[PDB]
């Protein structure tokens, strides 16, 4: 998989390596789940999302 | 903001609001809890450095709720290659005296790195900007916080549809050319934010256009992307003596 094409398939940030090789990366305040791709707050108030939101839909 | 809507209080929560003597001077985009996004040419007409505030967690000019908090800029950072009275370049990385809190009311916007915004920001094909600046052309500033939803546009695509300064690799046009919908004055340095995959993301600063929502213009934004890595240099640099710094650029 290609960075340039789809994201990668990264939610968030994406590098790619020597090789068929791509890896997912999430912003500070949150952690890449298993799946490789997806991105967790690992904090109240992570960047680029809206508490009063967040917490209508949660 | 010209054609928009009143960003629901809380909705906006990286706005921010920046006076000087009390007085409405542009706006801006919290990126951590120190650190302050705008436009260079904000502070092209700036006398007393250390009379510069930002505010956070604002919605209402004309009352105050407590979810407000206001800081001392302690830092002005221009990149060395803007120059002032011109359009190029315009940005802007402040320090904050003191971090704001975090709170439902105050959010960092995500810096995102430049490789993501180069290859997947820039076709997100609209994007969120704000500001209490003027609601119409030659009209009176906004008292509250108010949003517009705004299309960007390939720069080649701008030029050709745009009917006197360039459109250079460090800006973007986005909005509409029927002079329905606009950024306006008092906006200038505020947040163009993007969203993808469930966050929100900064793209872009208010900078410039022929005046405010004129019929064959779109609006000029900074190209954020460009700036990234100089940003992020910074943000790691320990503080200098004196408000504003001029800082190489690249
Ligand atoms: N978008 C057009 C406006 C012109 C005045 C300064 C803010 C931007
Ligand atoms: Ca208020
Ligand atoms: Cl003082
Ligand atoms: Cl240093
Ligand atoms: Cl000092
Ligand atoms: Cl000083």
């Amino acid at each position: 998989l290609i960075c340039v094409n789809e994201n990668g398939g990264c939610e968030q940030y994406c590098s790619d390596h020597t090789g068929t090789k791509r890896s997912c990366r999430c912003h500070e305040g949150y952690s890449l789940l298993a799946d490789g791709v997806s991105c967790t707050p690992t904090v109240e108030y992570p960047c680029g999302k809206i508490p009063i939101l967040e917490k209508r839909n949660a | 903001i010209v054609g928009g809507k009143v960003c629901p209080k809380g909705e906006c929560p990286w706005q921010v609001l920046l006076l000087v003597n009390g007085a409405q001077l542009c706006g801006g985009t919290l990126i951590n809890t120190i650190w302050v996004v705008s436009a260079a040419h904000c502070f092209d007409k700036i006398k007393n450095w250390r009379n510069l505030i930002a505010v956070l967690g604002e919605h209402d000019l004309s009352e105050h709720d407590g979810d407000e908090q206001s800081r001392r800029v302690a830092q002005v950072i221009i990149p060395s290659t803007y120059v002032p009275g011109t359009t190029n370049h315009d940005i802007a990385l402040l320090r904050l005296h003191q971090p704001v809190v975090l709170t439902d009311h105050v959010v960092p916007l995500c810096l995102p790195e430049r490789t993501f915004s180069e290859r997947t920001l820039a076709f997100v094909r609209f994007s969120l900007v704000s500001g209490w600046g003027q609601l119409l052309d030659r009209g009176a500033t906004a008292l509250e916080l108010m949003v517009l939803n705004v299309p960007r546009l390939m720069t080649q695509d701008c030029l050709q549809q745009s009917r006197s300064p360039n459109i250079t690799e460090y800006m973007f046009c986005a909005g509409y050319s029927d002079g329905s919908k606009d950024s306006c004055k008092g906006d200038s340095g505020g947040p163009h934010a993007t969203h993808y995959r469930g966050t929100w993301y900064l793209t872009g600063i208010v900078s410039w256009g022929q005046g405010c929502a004129t019929v064959g213009h779109f609006g000029v934004y900074t190209r954020v992307s460009q700036y990234i890595e100089w940003l992020q240099k910074l943000m790691r640099s320990e503080p200098r003596p004196g408000v504003l710094l001029r800082a190489p650029f690249p």
